[PDB]
């Protein structure tokens, strides 16, 4: 019932500002999730598919963003880097079910689309399940000024580049990550 | 000897770009698995450098990047300095032997 | 805080046995897989064995097929490797390296993960087989 709109969606936000959508007090099926070979990776870390038909639908979360193809391998527990230190840090605990699948024809046109953004510079790397939308200059060099973007003062975001003539590891993969909790 | 084949020793001048090739068979790398890369400083324990064919963990700088072109991947060092004289082993996973494979080791030095 | 310290190297005649130790601290040992890798002195690295999350899935390399035995314990956070019928080509520095975690796919069977490397490596002790 509830998540028929979080997979077929025509608009996925970029990674640095995702959309945590909770579902509550409504039935779920999870047979739409498995028995479909359209997905690339269907890793689940704590609980097992074809078993989670228990009383778990107390605010089941579902994050969603878009990253390049060989950075699905940083949406594992642990596994530090540059898309899991500053954008989406999973805990060393129960991540629900990290799900990813190739998308070259939906979020990428012939003109070299670069509309999706990801952070590159952030001191004091992220806690588990925390979002950072604060667009402020880095200021890692000289004395704190009002922001001039000249030298050793970088813009905190950067585009990707999603041409359809790239290989596998530079094409956008629409990653959706479930999460579960109790009371 | 080893399952993966790579050049045993290649080097270059500082500030230039060196390609450490790492080619394998169609049973392990070409089957759909991901290469990785290590850096063993002489006499000590190696560390992870690149995993998932393009990434870099927390701590390794921006100079060490890589790729995976079909059935033969390659590591690429841009702006190499004198403090990187170690060895660089590439590894993968194999479906036939059902075990991890490694490379022959590349002796990279500065001139 | 995260490190893997080992002990247990020595001089063994070819034919008798030895137990290898690999202590663990700084992280959660009770959920992550573990890998053993060895280094011949002068030559390259080679793979030895892997142990899964619970202890039901094990694999070994090509040169150690059957004549080795791996077993761990989550309680005292210590990883063991039992050997018997040793040869003279096993003289190598033995590392224990931390693996990645593990996953259940749709079908639902735990699968050791294959696409990840070995993040943090131990100091590694040397064994010596000679006459
Ligand atoms: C919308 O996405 C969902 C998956 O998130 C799909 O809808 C169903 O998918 C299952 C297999 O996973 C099929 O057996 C069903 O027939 C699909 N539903 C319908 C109404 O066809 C599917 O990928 C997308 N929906 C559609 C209509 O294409």
């Amino acid at each position: 019932c509830p998540f028929g709109e979080v997979f077929n969606a025509t608009r996925f936000a970029s990674v640095y500002a995702w959309n945590r959508k909770r579902i509550s007090n409504c039935v779920a099926d999870y047979s739409v999730l498995y028995n479909s070979a359209s997905f690339s990776t269907f890793k689940c870390y704590g609980v097992s598919p074809t078993k989670l038909n228990d009383l778990c639908f107390t605010n089941v979360y579902a994050d969603s963003f878009v990253i390049r193809g060989d950075e699905v391998r940083q949406i594992a527990p642990g596994q530090t880097g540059k898309i899991a230190d500053y954008n989406y840090k999973l805990p060393d605990d129960f991540t629900g079910c990290v799900i990813a699948w190739n998308s070259n024809n939906l979020d990428s046109k012939v003109g070299g689309n670069y509309n999706y953004l990801y952070r590159l510079f952030r001191k004091s790397n992220l806690k588990p399940f925390e979002r950072d939308i604060s667009t402020e200059i880095y200021q890692a060099g000289s004395t704190p000024c009002n922001g001039v973007e000249g030298f050793n003062c970088y813009f905190p975001l950067q585009s990707y580049g999603f041409q359809p003539t790239n290989g596998v590891g530079y094409q956008p993969y629409r990653v959706v990550v479930l999460s579960f909790e109790l009371l | 000897q080893s399952v993966l084949t790579q050049p045993p020793s290649v080097s270059g001048a500082p500030g230039q770009r060196v390609t450490i090739s790492c080619t394998g068979s169609s049973s392990n790398i070409g089957a759909g698995y991901d290469v990785h890369w290590y850096q063993q400083l002489p006499g000590t324990a190696p560390k992870l450098l690149i995993y998932g064919n393009s990434n870099r963990p927390s701590g390794v700088p921006d100079r060490f990047s890589g790729s995976k072109s079909g059935t033969s991947a390659s590591l690429a060092i841009t702006g190499l300095q004198a403090e990187d004289e170690a060895d660089y082993y590439c590894q993968s996973y194999d479906s036939s032997l059902s075990g991890w494979v490694f490379g022959g080791g590349t002796k990279l030095t500065v001139l | 805080q995260v490190q893997l310290v080992e002990s247990g190297g020595g001089v063994v005649q070819p034919g008798r046995s030895l137990r290898l130790s690999c202590a663990a601290s700084g992280f959660t040992f009770s959920s992550i897989a573990m890998h053993w890798v060895r280094q011949a002195p002068g030559k390259g690295l080679e793979w030895v064995a892997v142990m899964s999350f619970d202890g039901s899935i094990k694999y070994y390399g090509d040169s150690v097929k059957g004549r080795f035995t791996i077993s761990r314990d989550n309680s005292k956070s210590t990883l063991y490797l039992q050997m018997n019928s040793l040869r003279a080509e096993d003289t190598a520095v033995y590392y224990c390296a931390r693996g990645v975690q593990g996953y259940y796919d749709r079908s639902g069977y735990y699968n050791l993960d294959y696409n990840y490397g070995m993040d943090v490596w131990g100091q590694g002790t040397t064994v010596t087989v000679s006459s």
